[PDB]
């Protein structure tokens, strides 16, 4: 994250760490014990195989994810009309080979619904272990960071994106920049805050570098996403 | 030629009770919860529409179903009636005699409670702070 703040304990406990070859690589979000939505370009092969991963919730360091510590993947499931060259439906899920304990620093997002009525420019935060300035490493500590939407329209300007901005894609941050996503935080958390409730608007996708003016974040529509999420889960439920 | 993709099948085939589909499309998103306050809603083929479902004779084993059906597996958080704010004029309402969930509701311009079921699945959304 960009311009942000070091994470609390508790204050993001779906956001989880993905790991393949004891180093950090995506981000994730818990929606179940079971179940974590990440991005289809972080499972890309060869790390499609679910026994190269591993994931670490309720640990706001990297240094104190510790061999023991992590939790095994299953299963990994990519979209199944992601396109590696635009990222649309850049979205997948994680099924762990054994379920959570959720407590005050585990505990799931709720999947949006149909009828949010978010705010045009509504308020987000976006969290994750990514580099805190382009083309940096990965950051140890937990970070987040608050952005406001950017609706479609503006951000698909030929000024900004130039109508590479797709139905399942969503726009987040600010046009002058300074506070974005990085390498790192793919497959993390895009949250919002209504009736009381954390939301999982969106999940980090792409976007052209980091932080830089007119070229703000781009995140997976969990809406367009949630009808395949259920179908998943469901399919997954009854058993293969 | 009315129709919904499979990815075509036509209306009243779409959430009937048989599938169509090779894979159950037309079958296993037959339920949604909607808004902020997480109305139960129910699809309905004639009307090609999703109407909430009344608070009337709804218990929590109807409510599991409904979160089963949803892709929740065994995961149960509450149920519990409250105002409609999800603008709609027609209504599910649980006939007794009955059957599966969505196979035992039939229409309705109101409901007796005057409520409509509000589910969560899952305890999800709270973090450190209110
Ligand atoms: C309710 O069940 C009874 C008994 O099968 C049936 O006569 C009735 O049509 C059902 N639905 C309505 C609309 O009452
Ligand atoms: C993932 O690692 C990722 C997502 C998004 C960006 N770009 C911007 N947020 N600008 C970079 C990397
Ligand atoms: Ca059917």
């Amino acid at each position: 994250i960009v311009g942000g703040e070091s994470a609390l304990p508790g204050a993001w406990p779906w956001q989880v760490s993905l790991h393949v070859q004891n180093v950090h690589v995506c981000g994730g979000s818990i929606i179940t014990p079971e179940w974590i939505v990440t991005a289809a370009h972080c499972v890309e092969k060869p790390l499609n195989n679910p026994w190269h991963w591993t994931a670490f919730a309720g640990i706001l360091r990297q240094s104190f994810m510790f061999y023991g510590a992590g939790y095994q993947v299953e299963k990994v499931i990519s979209h199944p009309n992601y396109d590696s060259k635009t990222k649309n439906n850049d979205i997948a899920l994680m099924k762990l080979q054994k379920p959570l304990t959720f407590n005050d620093l585990v505990k799931p997002v709720c999947l949006p619904n149909p009828g949010m009525m978010l705010q045009p420019e509504q308020l987000c935060w976006i969290s994750g272990w990514g580099a805190t300035e382009e083309k940096g490493k990965t950051s140890e500590v937990l970070n987040a960071a608050k952005v406001l939407l950017i609706e479609t329209q503006r951000c698909n300007s030929r000024y900004v994106y130039d109508n590479l901005i797709t139905p399942a894609m969503i726009c987040a941050g600010f046009l002058q920049g300074n506070v974005d996503s990085c390498q790192g935080d793919s497959g993390g958390p895009l949250v919002t805050s209504k009736n009381n409730i954390w939301w999982l608007i969106g999940d980090t996708s792409w976007g052209s570098g980091c932080a830089k003016a007119y070229r703000p974040g781009v995140y997976g529509n969990v809406m367009v996403f949630t009808d395949w999420i259920y179908r998943q889960m469901r399919a997954d439920g009854e058993f293969v | 030629n009315s129709g919904i993709e499979c990815d075509c099948i036509n209306p009243s085939n779409w959430c009937d009770g048989v599938s169509h589909c090779p894979g159950g499309e037309d079958e296993n998103r037959c339920v949604r919860l909607y808004g902020p306050n997480f109305i139960l809603q129910v699809y309905s083929s004639q009307r090609k529409s999703w109407h909430p479902v009344c608070q009337d004779d709804w218990n929590e084993n109807y409510g599991r179903a409904a979160c089963r059906d949803m892709g929740y597996k065994n995961n149960f958080y509450s149920s519990q009636g409250i105002v409609d704010d999800s603008g709609s004029t027609s209504f599910m309402k649980l006939n007794t005699s009955a059957v599966d969930i969505y196979k035992k509701l039939y229409h309705s311009d109101a409901c007796s409670s005057k409520a409509v079921v509000s589910l969560r699945c899952i305890a999800c959304g709270v973090n450190l702070n209110d």
